[PDB]
């Protein structure tokens, strides 16, 4: 080689340099992984090079990883492995890259590919709906003569090493060296690696109207599997690349095309449009603001700003989002310990208006439309084969409904098959499904948030309140609060109406996500003698009233009575069951049945 | 042959293992005499065909 | 080790570890993938009339107690 060797090596003195900052971190990563290892009675090995790194002051080395990317890093891997070893060699794995930066426009949206940069480098954006399986592979077995107890030496190079495209070996595994013994191979030196695909959608918001969302798929490696939960906005970067034979393979090859898209790359990142770290000024001001005993009722006002009143319904979604707790049975059966309201309205009344900004404050927790397909809490079988030999419960709309919430609509105005699957949802946090295949009890932590409507338009007040949408009482009986919105006509109500709407056509969004997300990180106090005592005084006097009046309620509502002021103990940010929470308990309950 | 067939030296061989358990002879005296030779005679006998080789033995 | 496991069974198995060649259509497909197994060696089972037992038949039959400590005894979780 000289021409082709000689800008890595004059590189191989220059890179040296852009790594004075990483020289001790890449052997800091490994002291302390090599001494608990030796002292258990654990990483992989990244390098983030950054691109300031390499565009302050190399540019003729800088352009070649940006347009032609093939002879440029197995350069930079050989280089690298050498100083894992000067530096480290005394105690007795190649040690690839991930390149983290900027990239000044390369954010190709897939719906569009690329004429100027095929075989590049791409930055994708996306959401990911596919999840194939995992497979291990190998890489390189060694082999053994038992007889005359002489080792062997053997890689098998295939469609992974990501540049080169080398002669094949179309083998799986080799018998009789040249000599007289049977050979023998020794597993535990023999190498593996695993192999995982993946489809990435649409992000269905930026792409124009006129066409579905379309789709590429990305091989990834070990480092970054079981990262990657099917609806997460991912950010993945790799390189760009064909393979497979197009036109010779087989003879006359009409219309078939034979180069294959693929993403063999590195480094997926979650967004948000989990990992949200925050220093000392923001969680001690958030404290600062928690000694405040008024943050209740600003958290409920600064909530929808576009809507007046419902002080009662504003403070129970703030309520409901935040989360109460279920602390399982040791040996019996966890109570219910999700909560889920519903509601119901003559319409225009904003009954859908507040159900579509609760997903974007969501924090991973995207919800369907109801359209009420089976599907909505199953699997339905669906393997797709699996490349030829593997059968795969596909997971339908838990995986993403678990410790989240969803919400779904116009339950009268459904089938009845979907109706018999959030029975069993509810009464029981799990699904269980032997459609084809295997029996499996998967968990799932969810929520339901409902939207109905009445059938006979104002028909409420002149018949019973009562079985006045008539679905079945199973729902309503595993459900708490049916919170019937008004829209009674008073001309300083409307009045004041009419303005706030026409003020808008032309106590903050990004701390309030932060302050419910660190408010599901605190301790759980469910302990205070004395606010329990006022409570169920509490309710054995609407035990009196509930019978004789409007609405029976049973033995799981105070369930409830237990898991809203809990709840609200976690706003308060303490470890005290308070009396002043189970004031707010009470009354709520009394506009919600009168 | 050449490419790559013969590997780097180990210094993990076998017959340093071999050895080894020739001294799993009579020898282990501390668990009526060499307790693994006992229930060696139990199985030659033909009436239970499993062997449990532990790691606590070892 | 046969015929000792059964469907239900809340148990753990320890054993050695090896992957399995495919030899079926490996040149189209069937590239290098492994689909290997585990290979058992040991199970440790858990959680399972006149014959040691009659100590307690002969506490329901000293106590006595039929109609009404056997009430209490089945289901004592409600009101
Ligand atoms: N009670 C209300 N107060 C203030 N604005 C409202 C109210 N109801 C509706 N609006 C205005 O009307 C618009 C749309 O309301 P929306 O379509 O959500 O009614 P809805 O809840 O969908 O009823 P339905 O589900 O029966 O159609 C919103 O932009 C909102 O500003």
């Amino acid at each position: 080689p000289d021409a082709v060797f000689g800008d890595r090596v004059r590189r191989f003195q220059e890179f040296l340099d852009t790594f004075t900052s990483y020289r001790d971190s890449v052997r800091s990563i490994q002291v302390y992984n090599s001494n608990n290892a030796a002292n258990y009675n654990i990483l992989p090995h990244r390098i983030i090079i950054s691109l300031d790194d390499l565009r302050e002051f190399d540019r003729s080395f800088w352009s070649g990883i940006l347009v032609e990317p093939a002879y440029f890093i197995p350069p930079a891997e050989k280089a690298l492995t050498d100083l894992a070893d000067s530096m480290d060699d005394v105690p007795h794995h190649p040690w690839k890259l991930s390149f983290k930066g900027s990239f000044g426009a390369h954010a190709l949206s897939p719906r569009t590919l690329t004429a100027q940069h095929l075989n590049k480098l791409v930055s994708v954006e996306g959401i990911v709906t596919k999840t194939s399986l995992v497979r291990p592979k190998l890489i390189r077995s060694v082999h053994y003569a038992a007889k005359t107890g002489r080792f062997h030496y053997r890689d098998y190079t295939d469609a992974t090493t990501t540049l080169t495209t080398r002669i094949p070996t179309p083998a799986i595994y080799p018998t009789e060296d040249t000599e007289g013994n049977k050979l023998t191979t020794e597993y535990g030196y023999s190498t593996f690696i695993d192999h995982q695909r993946i489809t990435v959608q649409e992000m269905p918001e930026m792409a124009p109207a006129g066409q579905l969302p379309r789709s590429i798929d990305v091989i990834l490696d070990d480092d970054l599997v079981d990262k990657t939960k099917p609806g997460d906005r991912v950010n993945v970067v790799g390189v760009f690349k064909s393979l497979g034979a197009g036109g010779m393979n087989q003879s006359n090859s009409n219309t078939l095309i034979g180069f294959k898209t693929l993403i063999l790359g590195n480094t997926v990142y979650p967004l948000h449009a989990a990992r949200q770290m925050l220093t000392d000024f923001d969680i001690r001001n958030i404290n600062k603001l928690s000694k405040k005993k008024d943050i209740f009722d600003i958290l409920s006002q600064s909530l929808a700003p576009s809507i007046y009143g419902h002080d009662h319904i504003k403070k129970a979604i703030l309520l409901m989002l935040m989360g109460g707790v279920e602390k399982n049975l040791e040996n019996g059966s966890h109570l219910r310990g999700d909560i889920n309201i519903l509601m119901v309205g003559d319409p225009s009344t904003a009954k859908s208006q507040l159900l579509r900004f609760v997903l974007n404050t969501a924090s991973l927790a995207i919800a369907t439309t109801g359209r009420g397909s089976s599907g909505v809490g199953l699997t339905a079988a669906v393997t797709t084969d699996r490349e030829t030999g593997e059968r795969r419960l596909e997971a339908g709309a838990m995986v993403l409904a678990d410790r989240g919430v969803v919400c779904i609509d116009e339950f009268d105005k459904m089938t009845d098959v979907d109706r018999v699957a959030i029975h069993e949802v509810m009464e029981q946090q799990t699904v269980t499904i032997a459609k084809a295949g295997i029996h499996t009890t998967l968990n799932a932590r969810c929520s339901v948030i409902a939207a109905a409507n009445p059938v006979f338009g104002q028909y409420d007040v002149n018949r019973d309140p009562h079985q006045n949408i008539a679905l079945p009482d199973s729902l309503l009986s595993r459900f708490d609060l049916l919170f019937v919105v008004t829209d009674d006509i008073n001309e300083i109500r409307d009045r004041s109406i009419s303005e706030h709407v026409l003020r808008t056509h032309r106590v903050t969004i990004p701390f309030l996500r932060k302050y419910v997300q660190y408010a599901k990180e605190r301790v759980i106090p469910q302990l205070t003698q004395e606010a329990i005592n006022v409570i169920v005084k509490n309710y054995t006097d609407l035990r009196n009233d509930d019978n004789t009046k409007k609405s029976p309620i049973t033995a799981r509502t105070l369930e409830t009575l237990i898991r809203l002021a809990t709840a609200h103990a976690k706003v308060r940010l303490s470890k005290t069951v308070n009396k002043v929470d189970a004031k707010v308990a009470a009354n709520l309950l009394r506009f919600a049945l009168l | 042959m050449s490419a790559a067939l013969p590997s780097i030296q180990l210094p993990v061989d076998y017959n340093n293992l071999f050895n080894e358990i020739t001294d799993f002879l009579v020898t282990f005296k501390q668990d009526k005499g060499p307790k693994y030779m006992a229930m060696l005679q139990k199985v030659a006998n033909r009436e239970l065909n499993s062997v449990i080789i532990d790691l606590d033995d070892i | 080790l046969v015929r000792s496991l059964s469907p239900g069974d809340i148990v753990d198995v320890t054993g050695i570890f090896l992957p399995a060649p495919y030899t079926g259509f490996k040149a189209l497909k069937a590239g290098l993938l492994t689909e290997t197994y585990l290979e058992a060696q040991f199970v440790r089972q858990h959680k399972k009339l006149t014959s040691d037992v009659e100590e307690r038949v002969m506490e329901l039959i000293t106590s006595g107690d039929v109609y009404n400590r056997l009430a209490k005894s089945i289901a004592p979780e409600i009101y």
